[PDB]
């Protein structure tokens, strides 16, 4: 019998992975504080990873990785590209960004003189063409900001003239097997983009509650969600090319160079507790068929339609590796 | 890197390596608490022999 | 040198006293006569923690035999084990208690307190480093119960910084001598709850039904009952008795087990419990053992209460490892069932040495909130009486007023809800 | 030359006293009865090995030892043993009863009543030095004696030996071999008490050396014996460069020059390799400096990769040149996370000593042509205090077991005084790695 505590009850994912864990009849759920378990779905923020570990006779598996947040926060990410030679100051998928305290606003002055020259800010997002405003916004606020090019030249769906963003959900094991899930979901945004109104931000932002607080949700596929299926047949038809050969070799790509990175500051190959933990990639694709890599997030919610199969899979590959009982994934060789 | 301070004789050596530069209580006090201590244990038992007294 | 001063009062002290040094003078090598004769040094390496060295390298039992009647004695003197204590130790009257709590603690036990003390104090004087006392008796009956606790009333006075333990045998209907029971446990559990640091509650409810459900005895004994007592002291008594780490003397065991003053009264177990025997046993069969309600001597259920600590004491040759494997396994499938606010409350160690005529025994000693059902029942049918102030003449005769049985009911319920309040903390 | 007394506390710092003393003849060529053939000036000298061992005219080297325990029967284990004949009476002490693993009876009520003898005995072996330099104390957490008469103890010697270095070895504490349920209470009271009495402290969790000695050394079930044999090859480690001829850690004051930036923050993470099992392939100094990097070595579980280091020293005993180890350290640097604050050079102080370590004959160990110790002061080693921490808040919460130190004239207050004092530690090492 295995056992296992909930500590994050805002987790959509783990809500059903442990409706699972208890379907099967071998696990047992216990206390939030009950230190006596084989799995912790931790809390979000200042998880004890120092308690982990320590249990006599129990192996201890946590569902984060302890440093893992320096690829999901923006700011660190950002630094984390420039400052370490596997990514470079190079690196091709990356868009420009600039780290701006309310600090290397000299070294975005110069490049922005040299120069399109549209940019974006983010922590409440601002989109100018001007860097004056773009710094005056940053300096309103209190909180450390990042900004980089606004990728003016986005491949747009038709109909719609329509941007949207790539989210791929990545399952790294306690082997750091990187796990990338068959089935990827875009967020399109549903107005026409509109490349001489960075004021508006509804055709510019494709998150999902900005776009179902736009006056087109819904209107060419449900909740502005298209799933890969339907992409490729659009890229197929469109364009005379497939989803894998024209962006999903890239976006492999990216994430493997991203979790290589790190690896070595997280394994928990040889620590007295196991982690693993679920990312969502967040790419953009241009006219070209490049994909550019806009953020990781380290606790993200799922499409609604595959929260049964991924959350399933985590049960298979992350949990019941660890303790058995009695493939939806593509693993990114490394 | 850097080697400096190395010393050596016949039973071993040493060195540093620099990899980059940079960027109470008196006696009395503690007789006080030890007889403190002691007064509180005596005045515990004095509490529990007249107990058992009534 | 970590001396106990072994006492046993009344009827069933005496009884179950004897048995005890029975069995662990043959864990000993010590024969009827009081001369070693075993093949191992560590039967001889803490022998004085029990007993005095006579001349010629004879070794007398450090116990003292009470009771207000010679009946008892003058057959523990012809028992078998009987011309091994020390004569001078048999401290007797003649009137008998008549199962009365205020004989045994106001009356006539008063007139015989002050005889056993001077024995105590003879023990006492020559004893290197004294760690305290153990006393057997029953809570049901006059002697062991008004006069054992009147004893341990005056000991505590003479040595107050000495530890006080107790193997008490708790009363029950299912095997009663007198209506007046719940009266004399109710008495003298308040007695204990103030005067003791240690009690092992003995129900015999709980060993009425191992005898007759487990060990399929139809017709089950005082002797019988005796005989799982008797075991049940050398386990728990086995850290005292024997090289070890944990739990190695009277006030290490009460630091590790009572978290707080008034909860101090443990529900020992025991495995094996086997009909009449050959079959080797297992290490996950002891554990499961141990730790199952039908192996516990006071006739609680632990599922009905929480575990506060946990003494565990493994005796036989064995795998350490597969002992910390199994009880870290029992700790972690139910660990509901242990406070959490107690963390790792559950220690284990183990004696190379096992009990005669086994290769491997297990004992149990839990302080669990569970045992307050125990006193329930002893309240219930406490109340169930003096709401009538039924019997209670016989007490009032010996000068008593019935606000002292006012106060003492009150006191036990005290301490159920002093119980109660910890099992939902 | 300067000496050194060592000083052990309870049954954790009397045992581990002893093997520590054991392996230090074995590697001075010291026999049991106490004579050192090598040891041309019979009576007498200013050697480094004469830091830790005096000399009678007979030609007897005799420890610079003390033994205190508040019950006797793991002290008459030293007056018997193989190295009874070392220890004159007079350095070993022992109470009647113990301190029942309660800190207020090791500190206040059996401490009040031995604390002067012991001092004489300490002054007994201070009068026969020309220039002591301080103490090393060893000595459990959890223990009663360990936690409570150690911290007495330590104040005392504050007060009569003012300008002396104060070391301590101190055991942690690790429920699958502990042997009480308060150990968390016994290792914040004496940690409060002793924090402004100690220059230096090597903490060791059981935890570690058990799983060390389980994953290395192939033994299903550790005892003190094994754990012991382990510990006292790192403590021979950290205290040879006092026994030794060299350059590096040659005075208790350097200790805390080398590791201790900031006083409160004295607590160095000790790294050992390699343990390898002796009924067991020779590692290269780039293999055992790798290993100091990996927290399955580590004398206390943490993650250093999630702190920062203040100082670190790498103590190298056999078949090590230089060269080796700076092409080692400049590999690992490449392939691992080590980040320095800001305020400190991001370097590495190396004494390598050539004479590999020495085994005890029939032992666990293997011998090995190279070994190291890391002391690394981390804000990693936090963890084991914010663990330690969050056991005491769970029983004090509850006041358990808190009327047994009461009872011995402890107040309640002392509990939350070294309990928020503890909690000003944490904000220390978090103030300074995060
Ligand atoms: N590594 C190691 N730990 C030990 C040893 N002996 C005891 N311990 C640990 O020390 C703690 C218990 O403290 P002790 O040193 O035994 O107690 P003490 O200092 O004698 O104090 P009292 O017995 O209470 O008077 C537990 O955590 C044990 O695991 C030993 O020989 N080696
Ligand atoms: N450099 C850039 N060029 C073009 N579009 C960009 C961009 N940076 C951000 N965007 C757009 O802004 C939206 C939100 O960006 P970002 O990922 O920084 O915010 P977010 O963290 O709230 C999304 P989530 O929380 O769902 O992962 C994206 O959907 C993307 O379409
Ligand atoms: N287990 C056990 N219980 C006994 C024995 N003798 C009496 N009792 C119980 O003890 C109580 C009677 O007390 P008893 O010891 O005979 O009275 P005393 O001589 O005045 O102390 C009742 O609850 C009996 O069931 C015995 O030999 N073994
Ligand atoms: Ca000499
Ligand atoms: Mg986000
Ligand atoms: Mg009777
Ligand atoms: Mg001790």
């Amino acid at each position: 019998m295995y056992t296992f505590v909930v500590r994050d009850e805002n987790s959509s994912v783990y809500a059903e992975v442990s409706r699972l864990l208890l379907a099967t009849g071998q696990w047992k759920r216990l206390r939030k504080d009950n230190p006596r378990f084989n799995l912790m779905l931790g809390e979000r923020n200042r998880l004890p990873f120092g308690r982990l570990g320590h249990e006599p006779g129990l192996v201890q598996l946590v569902n984060y990785y302890r440093g893992a947040d320096k690829l999901c926060r923006k700011a660190s990410l950002v630094k984390l590209i420039k400052t370490s030679p596997e990514l470079s100051e190079s690196c091709t998928w990356f868009p420009e960004s600039y780290v701006i305290y309310p600090d290397e606003r000299e070294v975005f002055l110069a490049a922005y003189n040299r120069r399109g020259n549209v940019w974006i800010a983010k922590s409440g997002i601002l989109i100018s063409s001007e860097a004056s405003e773009l710094l005056d916004f940053i300096d309103e606020q209190g909180q450390v900001h990042v900004i980089q090019k606004y990728l003016e030249k986005p491949l747009l769906l038709e109909p719609g003239h329509r941007k949207f963003d790539i989210r791929s959900w990545v399952l790294v094991d306690h082997l750091y097997n990187i796990y990338l899930y068959r089935e990827g979901v875009l967020r399109t945004s549903s107005e026409p983009y509109n490349s001489a109104n960075f004021q508006d931000k509804t055709c510019h932002l494709t998150n999902h509650c900005i776009q179902k607080e736009s006056k087109n949700y819904g209107r060419y596929e449900e909740g502005n969600e298209m799933f890969f299926e339907e992409f490729n047949q659009y890229l197929m038809d469109a364009l005379n090319t497939t989803l894998e050969n024209s962006i999903l070799l890239q976006i492999k790509h990216i994430i493997r160079s991203c979790l290589m990175c790190i690896e070595p500051a997280i394994s928990t190959k040889h620590l007295h507790y196991q982690s693993f933990q679920l990312f969502g990639f967040d790419f953009m694709v241009d006219e070209e068929l490049k994909v550019w890599l806009i953020e990781v997030n380290g606790a993200p919610a799922c499409a609604q339609k595959l929260y049964a199969e991924l959350c399933q899979g985590i049960v298979d590959v992350a949990i019941s590796s660890v303790f058995p009982l009695a493939s939806i994934f593509i693993k990114l060789h490394h | 890197m850097e080697v400096i301070e190395l010393n050596k004789c016949t039973s071993g050596q040493s060195f540093e390596v620099i990899l980059k530069p940079p960027s109470d209580p008196s006696l009395e006090e503690i007789q006080k608490k030890l007889e403190a201590a002691e007064e509180r244990r005596k005045y515990q038992e004095a509490e529990l022999l007249k107990h058992l007294a009534e | 040198m970590r001396e106990i001063v072994h006492i046993q009062a009344g009827q069933c002290g005496n009884q179950i006293g004897a048995k005890f040094w029975e069995v662990i003078s043959d864990e000993h090598g010590i024969d009827p006569t009081g001369s070693y004769h075993g093949d191992s040094d560590l039967q001889l390496e803490r022998i004085n923690v029990y007993y005095n060295e006579a001349t010629g390298n004879k070794y007398v039992p450090r116990a003292i035999l009470v009771d207000l009647e010679p009946g008892t004695m003058d057959s523990v003197r012809s028992g078998p084990f009987g011309q091994i204590f020390r004569p001078d130790n048999f401290v007797f009257g003649q009137s008998g208690a008549g199962n009365n709590w205020a004989k045994g603690h106001y009356t006539e036990g008063a007139e015989l307190v002050d005889s056993v003390l001077d024995v105590v104090r003879k023990e006492s004087e020559s004893c290197d480093c004294l760690q305290g006392f153990q006393l057997t008796h029953s809570l049901g009956g006059g002697t062991g119960s008004g006069m054992g606790t009147l004893l341990i009333s005056k000991i505590r006075e003479e040595y107050p910084d000495r530890i006080m333990n107790t193997f008490s045998v708790m009363p029950s209907p299912k095997v009663s001598d007198t209506v007046v029971e719940p009266y004399n446990a109710t008495l003298s559990v308040h007695q204990l709850v103030e005067n003791t640091d240690e009690t092992y509650c003995i129900d015999n409810e709980a060993l009425y039904d191992i005898c007759f459900r487990t060990l399929k005895l139809t017709t089950p004994t005082y002797g019988d009952l005796n005989h799982l007592v008797s075991a049940t002291m050398s386990g728990v008594t086995t850290c005292l008795r024997f090289p070890g780490q944990l739990n190695a003397d009277l006030r290490k065991l009460a630091v590790n087990m009572v978290p707080f003053p008034r909860l101090h009264f443990f529900m020992p177990g025991f495995a094996p419990l086997t009909s009449r025997q050959y079959r080797a046993l297992t290490v996950p069969e002891l554990t499961q053992q141990m730790f199952d309600s039908k192996n516990m001597m006071a006739a609680c259920d632990p599922r009905h209460g929480r575990y506060l600590t946990v003494a565990a004491i493994f005796r036989g040759r064995m795998s350490m490892k597969e002992v910390d494997e199994q009880m870290l396994n029992v700790q972690n499938k139910n660990s509901s069932y242990f406070v959490e606010w107690i963390p790792n409350n559950v220690k284990t160690a183990v004696c190379d040495i096992p009990p005669r005529g086994l290769k491997m025994s297990a004992t149990f000693i839990g302080n669990s909130t569970a045992i307050q059902e125990l006193f329930k029942r002893i309240s219930e049918q406490f109340t169930a009486m003096f709401r009538r102030k039924a019997f209670l003449h016989w007490y009032t005769g010996e000068g008593m007023d019935e606000m002292e049985f006012t106060e003492a009911e009150s006191n036990m319920n005290d301490l159920v809800s002093e119980y109660q309040q910890y099992q939902d903390a | 030359m300067r000496e050194c007394i060592s000083i052990h506390v309870g049954q954790a710092g009397v045992q581990i006293g002893n093997a520590c003393w054991e392996l230090y003849c074995l590697e001075h060529g010291i026999q049991p009865d106490g004579q050192m053939p090598s040891d041309k000036t019979i009576g007498g000298g200013d050697d480094s090995f004469n830091t830790f061992f005096s000399e009678t005219g007979a030609g007897k080297h005799v420890p610079r030892a003390v033994f205190v325990d508040l019950e006797p029967t793991v002290i008459d284990e030293v007056r018997t043993g193989t190295y009874r004949q070392l220890f004159h009476p007079e350095q070993l002490i022992t109470g009647k009863e113990d301190a029942a693993n309660n800190y207020a009876r090791g500190h206040y009520t059996i401490g009040k009543e031995i604390i002067d003898l012991v001092l004489d005995r300490i002054r007994k072996l201070a009068d026969q030095c020309t220039g002591l330099q301080g103490f090393l104390v060893f000595h459990s957490f959890g223990g009663g004696t360990g936690s409570g008469f150690t911290s007495l103890l330590m104040e005392r010697l504050s007060v009569d030996y003012g300008k002396k270095s104060k070391l301590e070895f101190s055991i942690y504490p690790a429920p699958q071999v502990s042997t009480a349920v308060v150990e968390p209470y016994n290792s914040i009271l004496t940690t409060h008490t002793t924090l402004e009495h100690s220059d230096c402290a090597f903490m060791v969790d059981n935890e570690a050396i058990y799983d060390i000695c389980r994953r290395n050394l192939d033994i299903e079930r550790p005892t003190y014996t094994n754990l012991n044999r382990l510990i006292s090859q790192i403590v021979s480690s950290i205290t040879a460069s006092l026994r030794f001829d060299g350059a590096l850690n040659v005075d208790l004051t350097e200790f805390q020059t080398n590791l201790v930036p900031y006083p409160r923050i004295h607590f160095p993470l000790a790294t050992y390799a390699p343990v390898i099992s002796a009924e067991k392939e020779q590692l290269s100094v780039a293999e055992i400096t790798n290993a100091c990097f990996e927290p399955a070595n580590q004398m206390v579980k943490c993650d250093p990769r999630h702190g920062k280091y203040m100082a670190c020293c790498l103590l190298y005993r056999g078949d090590v040149v230089p060269k080796d180890v700076n092409a080692a350290i400049a590999t690992i640097k490449t392939k691992r996370s080590i980040q320095f604050v800001d305020w400190c050079p991001t370097g590495f102080k190396v004494g390598i000593n050539y004479q590999p370590p020495t085994v005890v004959p029939g032992g666990d160990l293997a011998k090995v042509q190279r070994a190291v110790c890391m002391l690394s002061n981390t804000t990693a080693i936090a963890e084991a205090w914010a663990r330690l921490d969050h056991k005491f808040d769970l029983m004090y919460a509850k006041r358990a077991f808190v009327h047994w130190y009461v009872g011995e004239g402890m107040e309640e207050g002392e509990f939350s005084e070294a309990r928020e004092d503890m909690a000003a530690l944490e904000k220390d090492y978090e103030e300074v790695g995060v």
